[PDB]
């Protein structure tokens, strides 16, 4: 009856608007860590072999092919915006298009009405523009990686967090482009967080408590009202940017009596809630599968809550930890160094929580549960250097070099990231009628455990050492665990591909699945007493 | 002739060697700190390994339905209070030592250009920009080769220290304490020596300070921080402190006389 794009793009219900979200953040996810892998390439030893400017001069299809294959160093001149361009396109990819997406406009929308008993979203047509300007964002990005940049090339080498006068500096339209593509995702996220605040508020079902709400829908509850007051603070910092570009204003030019570091404070104003943004829905998540295969109820339910209430708050007092080395006040260091540090109590009352969720219950290692153990054990390696970095002392030496890089990817992609896999396989056999082949999810697990470590846990060495951010080549002296970085960044890149394909097989030709809740009665909320898939309408 | 102290050695692991009182300050309490992280997440991963190897289905097929253990809800908010504390209280010391800048025995003022640095010394009326050994303004195009390499053992290195080595130093007198003045001219540079525990950005418009004082001669490396473009990863940073006399050498060898 329906065609394809009228099935799926056009529909407003939470559903279909959640899948959209799932597989557009996983398609980008697929580009956005391609990039990665090239970048992992030039990384893989000293000297630059692959991004010479040499490939400038043929087309871009022969150029692109000619990138893949390694140069001798007296061939390749090195093109550190190249270098500059996939680095800002990777994290701008990641931090505006992929993981927020996945999690909050995916599983957000799919499954929070679902837990509080609502048949839609308040506002359905709005959750659908929502969509649409996450597309439209995305492909603004996208753009501006093929329009005239900085240094006469194509694309904006500015970093995902466009300082200025840098990125008031670049050349070309590419960064104006990166700006539009920002505010759409902003309006994006924006929307989607109406939404989530409203029906969460108005429509849980006869007898839904606020203290008998599912803890992924206050998750998702609690990352709405983060995006409402940080996304529009972002708005006006890259609002700015677009100004002292475009229409003569000097908001970051001291030749106008502008200040470079006022675009810091508004930008991480945004900036570290983003953080909190991207990973409070997977705590949700990380909540609803222990529990699931511990076969035993959450542990400290209320705490829970409140923790990520706690988290929510104590991330918007914190964001100059990002500026310790900006020109900040010994006594402005002082302050954000105790404040930031006070995240890791609520932060450990979750985690000490899902410890003793497991305990005393009936353990099955199954595929999402593997997930949300890795989460566990990962995101604390990753938030307890947080902690370290905190340390403004500490910090002095850390800042701009890979121990940051690796601080950040252990929450983000061996944290948020193992977070969104613990769903996909949670919740596969629930939105699609079919269920996943075990045996494959485990060896996706275990090739993206090993090779994510492999990735990252060297970075830290590598900042010890002070190799910073943001190089296209390195001294000689940080070859060895750059070599080992790149090829855990291949075999991760190696699981992935095999979860394409996991998806894939699953999706066609998976094991119909036969029950309202395929995995045990401790699967306790509403999504569980429904069909596989649900219905077109529920409840 | 000088040895080279403050660079990456190979598959290193740990800091850069300490050049300062600051850099063995930030040594040891991030050697402080990682005792007390590393105990947390090794407490955490037995934790978890125990309870799978403990409650898993095959061995415990009942699961218990507690949700409460308020003994233990307390102690596990109170203890990370506490250990937070305690890395306050040696932290803050630390942070206040670094920041609090001395009376300067030497002044240097660092600009930041795209893509190279500026040093004067205020008090000597010198003058000079420092570029990568291989940069455009050395002749190259910021990869090694055979000029390059040549370029690198004139100036008393080896091909080792490419991408570390500029054409000219900031050359400074042992236990003194050297006051650096840091600003950028175009956009946001960063100017840091690891050995020395120091860095700060080089923002248009503001003019930062940080201190260090050198406990042993020799050579030591940065690199920019913060990216400024095309030519990040190339405009790097060399100090060599030297004797006092050997300073004054040093200056006397800058010192113009016109008639
Ligand atoms: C998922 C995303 C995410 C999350 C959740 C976090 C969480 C935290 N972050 Fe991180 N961070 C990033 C992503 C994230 N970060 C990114 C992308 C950057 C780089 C931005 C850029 O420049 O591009 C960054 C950079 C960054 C900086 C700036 C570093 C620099 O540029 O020099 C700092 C400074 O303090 C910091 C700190 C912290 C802390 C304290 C936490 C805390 O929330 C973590 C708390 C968790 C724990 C502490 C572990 C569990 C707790 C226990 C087991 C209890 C016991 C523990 C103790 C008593 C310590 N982060
Ligand atoms: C979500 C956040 C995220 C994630 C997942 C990743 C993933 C990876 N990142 Fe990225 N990274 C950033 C955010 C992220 N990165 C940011 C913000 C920066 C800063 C850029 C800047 O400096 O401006 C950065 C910078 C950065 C650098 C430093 C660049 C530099 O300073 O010069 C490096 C270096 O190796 C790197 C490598 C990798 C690799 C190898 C992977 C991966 O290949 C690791 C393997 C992971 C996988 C194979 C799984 C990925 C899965 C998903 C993303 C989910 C997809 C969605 C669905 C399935 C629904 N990243
Ligand atoms: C005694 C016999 C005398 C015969 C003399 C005539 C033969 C000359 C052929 C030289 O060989 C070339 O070497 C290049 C450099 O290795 C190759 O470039 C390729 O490989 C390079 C690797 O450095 C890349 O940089 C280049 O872009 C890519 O085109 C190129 O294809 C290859 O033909
Ligand atoms: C499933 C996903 C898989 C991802 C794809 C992985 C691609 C990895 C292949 C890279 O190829 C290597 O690149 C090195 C450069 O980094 C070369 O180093 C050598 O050659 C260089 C000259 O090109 C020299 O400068 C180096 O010192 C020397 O070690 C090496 O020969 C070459 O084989
Ligand atoms: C810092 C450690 C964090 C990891 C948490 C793991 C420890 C959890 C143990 C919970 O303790 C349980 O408390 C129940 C009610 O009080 C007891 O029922 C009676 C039960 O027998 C006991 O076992
Ligand atoms: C790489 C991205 C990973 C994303 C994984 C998300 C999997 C979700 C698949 C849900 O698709 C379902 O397909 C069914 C028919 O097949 C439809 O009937 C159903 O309505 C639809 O919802
Ligand atoms: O290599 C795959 O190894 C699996 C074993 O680890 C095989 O699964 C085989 O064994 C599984 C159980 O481990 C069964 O579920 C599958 O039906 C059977 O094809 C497969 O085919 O490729
Ligand atoms: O609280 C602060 O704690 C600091 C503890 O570091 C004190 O710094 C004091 O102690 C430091 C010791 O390193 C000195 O550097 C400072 O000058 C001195 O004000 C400071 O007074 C006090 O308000
Ligand atoms: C234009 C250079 C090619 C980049 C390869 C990305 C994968
Ligand atoms: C002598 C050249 C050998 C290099 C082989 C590696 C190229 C593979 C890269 C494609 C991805
Ligand atoms: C603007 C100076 C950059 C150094 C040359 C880069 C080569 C890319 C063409
Ligand atoms: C002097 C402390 C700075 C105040 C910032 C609070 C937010
Ligand atoms: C036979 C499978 C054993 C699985 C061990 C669980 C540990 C995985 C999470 C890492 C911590
Ligand atoms: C020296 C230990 C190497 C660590 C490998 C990363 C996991
Ligand atoms: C350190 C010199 C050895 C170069 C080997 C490069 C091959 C890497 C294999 C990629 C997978
Ligand atoms: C239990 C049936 C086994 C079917 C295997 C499905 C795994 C798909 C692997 C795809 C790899 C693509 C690179
Ligand atoms: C919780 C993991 C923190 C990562 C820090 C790695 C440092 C280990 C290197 C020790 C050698 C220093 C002398
Ligand atoms: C009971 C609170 C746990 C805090 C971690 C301390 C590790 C002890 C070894
Ligand atoms: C003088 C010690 C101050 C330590 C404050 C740390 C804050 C922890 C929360
Ligand atoms: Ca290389
Ligand atoms: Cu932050
Ligand atoms: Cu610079
Ligand atoms: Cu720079
Ligand atoms: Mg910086
Ligand atoms: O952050």
């Amino acid at each position: 009856r329906r065609g394809f794009f009228t099935r799926w793009f056009m529909s407003t219900n939470h559903k279909d608007i959640g899948v959209l979200y799932l597989f557009t953040g996983g398609l980008v996810g697929l580009i956005s860590v391609a990039f990665t892998v090239y970048m992992r390439m030039e990384l893989m030893a000293p000297g630059v072999q692959f991004m010479c400017a040499e490939h400038l001069e043929s087309g871009l299809v022969k150029g692109f092919f000619q990138s893949l294959w390694p140069s001798a160093v007296e061939n390749c001149t090195p093109n550190g915006h190249l270098w500059n361009v996939m680095i800002t396109g990777h994290g701008i990819l990641m931090m505006f298009f992929v993981v927020i997406p996945a999690l909050f406009g995916g599983f957000g929308n799919y499954f929070m009405p679902l837990h509080i008993g609502a048949p839609d979203m308040a506002f359905p047509r709005m959750n659908n523009l929502s969509y649409w300007l996450y597309v439209a964002g995305t492909s603004l990005a996208v753009a501006s990686l093929f329009a005239p940049g900085g240094n006469g090339q194509l694309g904006s080498g500015i970093g995902w967090v466009l300082y200025p006068p840098l990125s008031t500096s670049e050349s070309g339209y590419s960064t104006d482009l990166a700006i539009f593509a920002v505010h759409l995702s902003g309006a994006s996220s924006i929307l989607g967080a109406i939404n989530m605040i409203t029906t969460f508020l108005n429509m849980r079902a006869p007898g839904m408590t606020m203290h008998k709400v599912p803890l992924f829908a206050w998750s998702i509850f609690v990352t709405a009202w983060l995006i409402l007051l940080a996304l529009p603070v972002l708005a006006g910092a890259i609002t700015m940017l677009l100004t002292d570009r475009n229409f003569g204003t000097t908001f970051f030019q001291p030749s106008g009596g502008g200040d470079p570091v006022l675009y810091q404070h508004i930008l991480w104003f945004f900036g570290h809630p983003e953080v909190y943004i991207i990973v409070l829905p997977a705590f949700g998540i990380v909540s609803h599968v222990i529990a699931t295969f511990a076969k035993k109820p959450i542990f400290g339910y209320l705490p829970m809550v409140y923790a990520m209430v706690a988290i929510g708050v104590l991330g918007f007092v914190v964001w100059a930890h990002h500026m310790y080395t900006a020109g900040l006040s010994l006594t402005q260091q002082s302050y954000f160094m105790m404040a930031t540090m006070v995240i890791a109590v609520p932060t450990g009352i979750k985690i000490f929580s899902w410890i003793a969720t497991m305990w005393g219950g009936s353990i099955e290692l199954k595929t999402p549960m593997l997930w949300a153990l890795g989460f566990l054990f990962l995101f604390t390696v990753g938030g307890v250097t947080g902690i370290v970095l905190s340390q403004a002392s500490v910090d002095r030496y850390y800042h701009d070099t890979y121990y940051v890089v690796a601080h950040f990817h252990y929450v983000m992609s061996l944290g948020a990231v193992f977070g969104i896999f613990a769903g996909i396989y949670f919740w596969i056999g629930k939105m699609s009628g079919r269920q996943y082949p075990e045996w494959a999810g485990k060896l996706h697990f275990w090739m993206m455990f090993v090779g994510a470590n492999l990735t990252f846990f060297p970075q830290h060495f590598l900042g010890r050492q002070g190799m910073p951010r943001r190089y296209i080549d390195y001294p000689e002296a940080f070859a060895t665990w750059n070599f080992v970085s790149s090829l855990g960044a291949f075999l991760s890149f190696a699981s992935f591909l095999f979860f394409l394909g996991v998806i894939f097989y699953t999706l066609t030709r998976g094991a119909r699945v036969t029950a309202n809740n395929y995995w045990n009665e401790h699967a306790d909320t509403l999504e569980w007493t429904l069909t596989s898939p649900p219905p077109e309408h529920t409840f | 002739s000088l040895e080279i102290i403050g660079r990456p050695q190979p598959g290193g692991t740990g800091f850069q060697p300490s050049a300062s009182p600051v850099a063995t300050q930030i040594h040891w309490l991030d050697g402080f700190i990682l005792v007390i992280i590393a105990a947390i997440t090794i407490f955490v991963t037995l934790l978890i390994l125990y309870a799978v190897w403990r409650f898993h289905e095959k061995r415990n097929k009942v699961p218990a339905r507690f949700t409460h253990n308020s003994p233990l809800e307390i102690a596990w908010t109170i203890v990370p209070i506490v250990i937070l504390v305690a890395i306050g209280a040696f932290s803050l010391p630390v942070l206040f030592n670094q920041q609090e800048i001395p009376e300067a025995d030497v002044t240097v003022k660092v600009t930041g250009y795209q893509w190279y640095w500026g040093y004067e010394y205020p008090d000597e009326e010198i003058s000079f920009e420092s570029y990568m050994i291989g940069s455009p303004a050395t002749g190259g195009d910021n990869r090694m080769s055979p000029e390059v390499e040549q370029q690198l053992i004139e100036a008393g290195y080896s091909r080792d220290e490419f991408l570390l080595a500029t054409d000219t130093a900031m050359v400074v007198p042992v236990n003194k304490t050297v006051v650096v003045q840091v600003t950028g001219a175009d956009v946001i540079h960063s100017w840091t020596v690891p050995a020395f525990g120091v860095k700060q950005d080089a923002v248009p418009g503001r003019l930062a300070q940080l201190w260090f004082r050198a406990e042993r001669e020799g050579i030591f490396f940065g690199q920019c921080s913060e990216l400024c473009g095309i030519s990040h990863a190339y405009m790097p940073i060399t100090v060599k402190v030297v004797s006092e006399e050997a300073y004054a050498a040093w200056l006397e060898q800058h010192h113009h006389h016109h008639h």
